[PDB]
């Protein structure tokens, strides 16, 4: 499909994702904290020896000033990559992303615009980074018109959408899950490829219930969907969301019309959640064919912890039982 | 010899607090005196003629403007205003000492940069009225001026966000070998905010051809400086980032002008920062919300203003006198009134144009949106001003 | 009821209850940008003077620091009351509010907090605010457990209210609906008086909808039932809900268990807003007793316009116009 | 003479940028060299030797902790750790000039200042392990200490935060008329953040009686200082926001305790601010997750570490000896072990308190998720590991 691959984790897929790009991109720099030596997960390893010193450097440490500065190149129509060490220290630059980088282009008439700039950053549970090194911040940015937010369950996930980013026209945040970094390989293209941006994927056909996720989630409800045709004979359809703004409605709701029932899974905590969004438009488009109510299955409303995670997260067994009371309603 | 990598100093063997010199600080550089006299010939940057006239008939335009559009606020013509008044030696000194192509950042009271730069008074009206001539399409309060053509970003309430999005800007045009400097306006209350740190620190360590422009006019809407900061102003604080620092007298076009010319030469050659803090005072109210009255002026608008600073040195030179200052008032008045009046007359945009360019091209679900709209107006349109708005 | 009264408009009832905690409370301090002149809204005149200027002072301009400080001044047990000068620039302290003063307690063990701390700040749209002066933020704020997020509809309400976040022992933002602030006056307590923080109000009884709203936005809905009323013949249940976070889920389910119908309504931009956590809610919790998909009548998908403000509100000729089509479904 | 209200100075009738001093910065004060002979007899604070065996043994225990500890991570017994290797002195020294009640505000690397405040090793241990001990309720990752009732606010992984929250609690003890002082410790990389910006300056405004203390050890993370700011390291800032300003030799206990106590002693009287940059090294990776090895020691291990100076002053003064040191290498390395043992055999608290402290009371819906979890746990339990925590 795609010529040549290799076997790479995550972060060697945003290796690859990166290195294409400033391949192909004379304007393309990255920029951020540690950046330089190949960053503190690897994602930039060799890039800076490969592309010069003026194209992928070391900011100071501080976020509201990356984040400025990343919308500054971009208004010159130069691609600006930026990294924010982890999503947890995203919010210094809350006002540099929702004030500005979202609202650049509508407020200028389309004069100016930042959509050179994509925000790249650790995402979601690591099994001990308590509250800091654990957060998954979507739903805060799902209630900004102008930025587009996008995860990815894979590594070949990860490339694709980590292009079609870079190249959107549009200011992108795209939330790298930290703990498949390293975990296992696939297949991944050695050459550009894209996946297009505001497209969930349907993984698995199912009949009987709809299951959505991303991130890491996805192969949570993966695993619940085998528990569910093993124990229960029931045939899940399994989605993976991909874009949480703009969010692909269409392939969500067809799903729901043919099921006519929803479980929706996230690690972030249950109130504000983007899955509050999904669920309100599900409920909107396809309340006559819902069987039963809307479930979401997520993290609880308290701050992420350390000892106490394993008890914190929506796992397959939360998502099961959720499921069973779900087919049982 | 000290050994740590984070400081180039000798040792001491004695316990020395450094204390701020605040009481005569930094000091403030002048070309000309209040009354248009020059002070010292080797600084007179012997600008010729035409340039000078243009530098005192952009700030009188601005003047003429500002004087307008403030009353045409008070009658609910347009909804808000910011004056300039005080502010217009900064704005036409330093725009003068710019290549026509170097990108400028600012905000509220930037005005004159455009005027120098021939930004027609048309589109600053089409603008403060949200009319169909807006480029900004009517989206953002009034004074929030734009220019892809003149280089000149279009400005946002958000207070010092412009600061790092300058250097970034001013990182891509080193790269490109551009050959060109941004320079970044913002007020000194503007300072305190996290974002001037962030640029300030970005542009030095990262090498940047930058100009931080400071108006220090005393005030941040009620607030003196001395509840601001107390360090020895803005132009103190440059150095401890690394940045070649200078103050000037804000009210003094020349003063200004040397300072940002030379700026500019020395950013652009040694891609390094420099920070120019002008002096000046706020003459006007803050902004149409304020009554400044309730906090605190005829002393600068009667001893030390911009304008009669200018209009002195013009008619020493012979390059000005009473009869051309009527007829040019007289002139700059029905200009501004022909602008005025037309941008008045001109319909809103469509209302459509509300739900482009929040992304480049426009989501399925906020095109719904905009069906939505469509829809409701034909329905309930009577209750809507749509005899206002272009169809 | 509450002892003598006087007439008050919204920005006088915000002075009343300021004035009252200065008075009764030796610890608190009130402190933002321009406060100490009275305000740009006027909400402290007057307090300085009477109080002194340790007590009520102005700070640079550095929304994060004033955060930051409020915070410091809370760890101590002393009472902070920060004033954030419109909400669109709370941005700045997204940090310390979502990182620092929410998690405050739970990170320590609750060997340290800072429920003594306020945020009041301007909110909502104004006829000409722009991207700028018009935000409503609060959805953005809903997803972060440990803070609370209260909204007044009026004088009465916003003076007891704000009481009740100025004593309550958990960091609270009070956005004050700065269209009301010079509106009409109503008759209010003079001495201190408390209302619960998370508890709806019913302001109106109605068996065939509810309509739900906050901020100005109640004055919208108590209009619309009044048009159903009068043009349809159906009877509204009108209900204000004050606390957005933790919000009263009892007293809406116990309404739509009664009505089997609800459009909520706010400013705030559609996705993402706290329309879609209500929404999701009672999906989950009446979801037997619904006889029409739950309705959401907001902002549309954009920056906050300047001169397109008319159309872009949520007003009662767009909640009248859903609501007709509910009954109809 | 000069009338704007921004700034109080001359004027200058000729163009010249003020140019930092990075060259030869501000410089480093020291008391003793690296053999632990004092330099200038009129500067040594004669600390009886009590205090200063303290100083010693605080600092020991802590590396004999750091260096157990950091093997634990090494092995998964712990999830993360993070060494004070260099940083004891600038620790030990600065806590031992404060007073026992001035409020404390830091991050990773002032374990010492708990250490010399006599915080037991069960409750480093506890904090690290998560356990039933622990009064922070296993809820945050190692190293993230606090303790109430040793004024230590607990630590948090966002950098900078502190620094203005240490100014608002300076605020409240000025109005409390506490006569006390709050101290606020950071990193050279973390003063880059806006929330640094944000501190000093409220500090100076608002007339806060804190002293700022920043540890520049060269790097953050893999960031070297050159990478970091262009100005003469932090001490340089401090003037720009009016603040008295020093820097130190950070491996010199008794430099840092001469300027502590000196800053504590005026910032208490004055209601000032003082910063105090200590220059260090940090000799050990960042954190257990770094392999410094990657960017960049013996140096600074060999011939310039605060343990070692003090040793040789120890030496000097016939209060240490060999055998002494021998003797307490072995007592302080069976205190730690004890500690540890207990530490790792304690069950972690009960799952249940993932859910208090939220808010001060538990909201009826939080509630209603700890009853759900509950529920789950009688399903669903056996795919837990309950066997660890407390019931
Ligand atoms: C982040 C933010 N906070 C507050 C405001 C409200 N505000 C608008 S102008 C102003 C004062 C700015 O003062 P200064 O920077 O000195 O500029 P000047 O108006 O004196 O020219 C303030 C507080 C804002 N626009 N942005
Ligand atoms: C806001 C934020 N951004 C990034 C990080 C990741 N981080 C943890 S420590 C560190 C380096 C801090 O360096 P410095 O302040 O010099 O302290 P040091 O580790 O050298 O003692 C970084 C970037 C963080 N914890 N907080
Ligand atoms: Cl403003
Ligand atoms: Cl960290
Ligand atoms: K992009
Ligand atoms: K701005
Ligand atoms: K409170
Ligand atoms: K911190
Ligand atoms: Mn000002
Ligand atoms: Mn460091």
């Amino acid at each position: 499909e795609y010529g040549q691959t290799q076997k790479m984790n995550l972060f060697q897929s945003v290796t690859s994702a990166l290195d294409n790009s400033l391949a192909k991109d004379p304007t393309a720099v990255i920029f951020g904290e540690d950046v330089a030596f190949g960053g503190v997960f690897r994602c930039t390893v060799g890039l800076r020896d490969k592309y010069g010193k003026d194209r992928v450097f070391n900011t100071p440490l501080c976020e509201q000033g990356i984040v400025g500065f990343g919308i500054g190149i971009a208004v010159t129509g130069a691609t600006a990559i930026a990294e924010i060490q982890f999503a947890d220290y995203i919010f210094p630059a809350f006002d540099q992303i929702v004030n500005e980088a979202a609202k650049y282009r509508y407020r200028s008439g389309d004069l100016f615009n930042c959509g050179s700039l994509t925000i790249r950053s650790p995402w979601g549970c690591v099994g001990h980074g308590a509250l800091y090194h654990s957060q998954s911040p979507e739903a805060f940015f799902a209630h900004c018109p102008g930025i587009k937010v996008v995860i990815p369950r894979s590594p070949f996930q990860a490339k694709g959408l980590l292009l079609s980013c870079i190249e959107d026209k549009n200011p992108c945040i795209f939330f790298e899950p930290k703990i498949l970094y390293r975990a296992a390989a696939e297949e991944v293209p050695i050459e550009p490829y894209n996946i297009p941006l505001s497209q969930a994927e349907v993984i698995q056909e199912g009949s009987d219930v709809t299951l959505v996720a991303w991130g890491t989630q996805v192969h949570v409800i993966r695993e619940v969907a085998s528990m569910a045709k093993e124990k229960l004979g029931v045939s899940c359809e399994v989605i993976d969301l991909r874009t949480i703004i703009p969010w692909d409605v269409d392939t969500i709701c067809k799903s729901v019309i043919k099921t006519g029932r929803l479980l929706i899974s996230h690690e972030a905590p249950l109130t504000g959640g983007f899955a509050s969004e999904i669920s309100s438009t599900v409920q909107e488009e396809c309340f006559l064919n819902l069987e039963a109510p809307i479930s979401r299955v997520c993290g609880y409303d308290t701050p992420f912890p350390h000892i106490f995670e394993p008890f914190y997260i929506p796992d397959k067994w939360k998502c099961y039982d959720a499921l069973r009371k779900m087919i049982n309603y | 010899k000290p050994q740590f990598p984070g400081a180039s100093a000798e040792f001491i063997d004695k316990l020395e607090f450094i204390q701020p010199n605040v009481i005569s600080g930094i000091p403030i550089y002048r070309v000309m005196d209040r009354q248009g006299q020059i002070i010292n010939p080797s600084e007179d940057p012997h600008l010729p003629k035409e340039k000078v006239l243009k530098l005192y008939k952009s700030m009188t335009l601005l003047n003429t403007m500002d004087r307008i559009l403030y009353e045409s606020q008070r009658q609910g013509r347009i909804s808000f205003y910011m004056t300039n008044y005080g502010e217009e030696g900064t704005h036409v000194g330093s725009a003068a000492a710019l290549d026509n192509t170097d990108l400028v950042f600012g905000q509220y009271r930037e005005a004159g940069v455009l005027m120098y730069r021939d930004y027609p008074l048309e589109l600053f009206m089409a603008q403060c009225y949200g009319n169909i001539s807006d480029l900004g399409k009517g989206r953002q309060m009034p004074v929030h001026y734009g220019c892809k053509e003149r280089h000149f970003v279009t400005i946002s309430s958000p207070l010092a966000t412009q600061i790092p999005q300058a250097v970034g800007a001013a990182y891509a045009a080193k790269r490109a070998n551009a050959n060109r400097v941004v320079i970044c306006y913002f007020g000194e209350g503007a300072a305190s905010e996290g974002d001037a740190h962030a640029g300030f620190n970005f542009a030095a360590t990262l090498e940047c051809p930058i100009i931080f422009f400071c108006r220090n006019n005393g005030y941040a809407i009620s607030t003196p400086t001395s509840e601001q900061y107390r360090g020895d102003g803005i132009a103190a604080r440059g150095p401890g980032y690394g940045i070649m620092s200078i103050r000037v007298d804000g009210n003094d076009v020349f003063a200004v002008y040397n300072a940002t010319k030379e700026a500019r030469r020395r950013a652009v050659a040694e891609n390094q920062p420099f920070l120019i803090e002008a002096m000046t005072y706020r003459i006007g109210h803050h902004d149409t919300s304020d009554d400044s009255s309730a906090y605190r002026v005829n002393y600068w608008d009667k001893q030390d203003h911009p304008i009669s600073r200018l209009r002195h040195y013009l008619l020493s030179q012979g390059w000005w006198d009473e009869e051309q200052e009527k007829a040019w008032r007289k002139q700059s008045r029905r200009k501004v009134m022909e602008a005025f009046e037309q941008a008045e007359r001109k319909p809103k945009p469509n209302p459509n144009l509300l739900f482009s360019d929040v992304y480049q091209e426009m989501p399925a679900q906020l095109r719904k949106q905009q069906e939505s709209l469509a829809r409701h107006l034909q329905t309930y349109g009577e209750h809507y001003p749509l005899d206002h708005f272009d169809k």
